[PDB]
């Protein structure tokens, strides 16, 4: 029921490029402000992983790579080893008076 | 409120406030059309309706002589009117970037009849295009019908006192736009209307309780905006408006201020001042400096600092204004040979360290003078007197209630000897001062 | 930093629990805080920000009016009341820290470890 909507259906072979599309409408995203992604690894608490759409904060490898673009944020990931097996979110700002996330998404490592 | 008056070194400090900085600026651009009155020409001889025709041709002629530009350490020194300096660069940037024949044909197009039709610039900007046609409503349903082979002394008068009340509108802003050259000071009751504010309001984009800080505190919002001129196209007048952007609310700040301390010893003076008065406040764990006082202004048990010519610091700074007799950090300091007179005036009360020379005492508007002062660095408040007056000079006390607390401490000054004291300096640490001090006796 | 909280446990539905987080920063007041929920095998969801000193919070819709937010910065701690339950609103419960970055617009971080807590019957 989130208004945020991504694909949770990505998995791979570890190594090469994987995509996340994250899209709302003008309310949502517009051009005034950004989106904000998390990722959460299970058995323990979830942390930020990219602000300000490109911001890398200390601890995080540069394999990490993210854009926002009209309506529409995209996240690429590449040299996957293992670890790397998490949940990821997207917040947002929408004008309805909340704090809306996304609806989350999977991404495993066969 | 808290107020502390710390005594060892003659100051005081008031916390206890609540923080709204100035950070964003939203471009918005308003455009009015006034349509084909270029080709409307009064020949009936003189008429009510003609002189007023008159008025707003001569108001958009002389509007496009104005066409932008030039019409087509010591802390305080440094920052000193540096805010406005910078609110204007930047003002006249986004007006260089909007100032583009596709971007005003586009932006056209793209306004038609929707009021706020949002958009974007070469490099990117939210704009808030909105139209205002009152006055092409009014010329196209009744001026033009009403107009036939140019007799404007129509027996009508009602239309040409509502044709006085809609081009007021117009006549006004040109006559702020040619009384301030295009840079208007401020924002007056007629370019913002109050629905046009808050529809402004609720479209910047920021979180919830900074849209309703901005909401129930709009005038001085609008004291602090202004409005530059862009241009006439087609029939068309656009301009733009700078509208503050406060995003960060609800932390503690505080308010320092010093009078000089001089320790006195047989016709030997020894005066030292701290340097470091004015507004702190906290942000994200950082501390922002703001020593000028123009730029941020107190409003209810709120304050309003601007962050463009503030300055970053650490923590250790607060550790200088309870342990300045032990503290780590060396935050600066002034010294001298003779007293100043110069008064302080905190928020909610007063301090006078005047010396020998002068008088001093204090006054009641209900009873008359109190008491006099004794001399050294003394502290008053509020609730004790009203006026204090030094000589003939009187300064009056605001009544703005609060709780005080007074730091009991031996002057750093009479820690010094004045025959040893150094030279005058501008703007050094009270370190560097001790270690001169140790130099010129060693 | 890390931070800490407690309150919850098995729950019945509709009385009032006390939730009290005891975050320990550098300096407290000047950070906005934020609540966040995680529903058991769904996504997250946002429940309630307070700014710094008690007067400018807001709730999620759903949760409007039932959920109480408040927070003492003498004694470095941050309380939420929760009262009118139903059923759906068993979660793990996360204190956020409010770091700000140029504007209005604010990212969590630094998450506490979460307090669990079971509405249905």
């Amino acid at each position: 029921q989130s208004v945020l909507t991504q694909p949770p259906s990505v998995s791979g072979a570890p190594g090469q490029r994987v995509t996340i599309s994250c899209t709302g409408s003008s309310s949502n995203i517009g051009a005034g402000f950004d989106v904000h992604w998390y990722q959460h690894l299970p058995g323990k608490a979830p942390k930020v992983i990219i602000y300000e759409n490109s911001h890398r904060p200390s601890g995080v490898p540069d394999r990490f790579f993210g854009s926002k673009s009209g309506t529409s944020a995209s996240l690429s990931i590449s040299g996957l080893q293992p670890e790397d097996e998490a949940d990821y979110y997207c917040q947002s700002y929408d004008r309805g008076l909340d704090w809306v996330f996304g609806g989350g998404t999977k991404l495993t490592v066969l | 409120l808290k107020e502390s008056y710390l005594e060892e070194s003659c100051s005081t400090i008031t916390e206890g406030y609540l923080s709204v900085l100035r950070t964003g600026w939203y471009t918005n651009v308003f455009t009015l059309e006034v349509g084909d009155v270029e080709n409307l020409t009064c020949a009936d001889g003189p008429s009510l309706i003609k002189t007023e025709l008159d008025l707003t041709k001569s108001a958009l002629r002389e509007l496009r002589t104005v066409s932008a530009d030039q019409l087509a350490f010591v802390l305080g020194a440094i920052a000193l009117g540096v805010a406005t300096a910078a609110a204007v660069t930047a003002g006249v940037a986004i007006a260089k970037t909007i100032r583009l024949e596709s971007e005003v044909t586009a932006i056209k197009n793209a306004l038609k009849k929707t009021n706020e039709a949002v958009s974007t610039l070469g490099n990117g900007v939210r704009v808030l295009a909105t139209a205002v046609r009152e006055l092409k409503d009014f010329v196209s349903k009744n001026l033009t019908r009403a107009i036939n082979k140019n007799k404007c002394d129509i027996p009508d008068l009602k239309m040409a006192v509502s044709f006085s009340q809609f081009n007021r509108r117009f006549l006004n802003v040109v006559r702020q736009f040619s009384d301030n050259a295009g840079i208007t000071p401020a924002i007056s009751l007629d370019l913002m209307t109050d629905a046009e504010l808050a529809r402004a309001v609720s479209n910047m984009p920021t979180s919830a309780g900074q849209i309703k800080l901005m909401l129930e505190n709009r005038a001085m919002v609008r004291r602090k905006g202004f409005g530059i001129l862009i241009g006439v196209y087609g029939s068309s007048v656009i301009y733009m408006v700078q509208l503050p952007i406060f995003g960060v609310i609800d932390t503690p700040c505080w308010i320092v201020k010093a009078a000089p301390s001089c320790s006195e010893k047989k016709g030997n003076y020894a005066c030292l001042l701290r340097e470091d008065q004015g507004w702190y406040c906290q942000n994200a764990g950082s501390t922002v400096y703001y020593p000028n006082e123009k730029d941020c202004e107190t409003r209810g048990d709120h304050v309003f600092c601007d962050t463009a010519a503030g300055i970053n610091v650490a923590e250790q700074s607060k550790e200088c204004n309870i342990n300045i007799s032990t503290t780590n950090y060396p935050c600066k300091v002034s010294t001298g040979r003779h007293p100043i007179s110069m008064v302080a005036l905190s928020p909610l009360g007063a301090l006078v360290a005047c010396y020998k020379g002068v008088s001093c005492s204090i006054g009641s508007n209900r009873v008359g003078i109190i008491k006099q002062l004794n001399k050294g660095c003394s502290y008053i408040t509020n609730q004790d007197a009203d006026t204090v007056t030094i000589d003939n000079t009187v300064y009056q006390l605001s009544k703005v209630e609060g709780e005080q607390h007074v730091i009991k401490g031996r002057p750093v000054s009479s820690s010094f000897d004045p025959v040893k004291f150094p030279e005058d300096q501008f703007n050094v640490a009270l370190d560097q001062v001790f270690e001169s001090i140790e130099n010129s006796q060693a | 930093v890390q931070l800490v909280e407690s309150g919850g446990g098995l729950v019945k539905p509709g009385e009032s629990l006390r939730l009290s987080c005891a975050v320990s920063g550098s300096m407290f007041s000047s950070y906005v805080m934020h609540w966040v929920r995680q529903a058991p095998g769904k996504g997250l969801d946002w429940v309630s920000s307070i700014t710094g000193g008690g007067n400018y919070i807001s709730y999620a819709d759903s949760v409007k009016g039932r959920f109480i937010i408040s927070r003492d910065n003498g004694r470095n701690s941050l309380s939420l009341q929760m009262s009118s339950l139903r059923v759906d609103d068993t979660a793990v419960y996360y204190c956020v820290r409010g770091l700000s970055g140029v504007m209005g617009v604010t990212w969590f971080d630094s998450w506490g470890q979460g307090t669990l807590v079971t509405v249905s019957s």
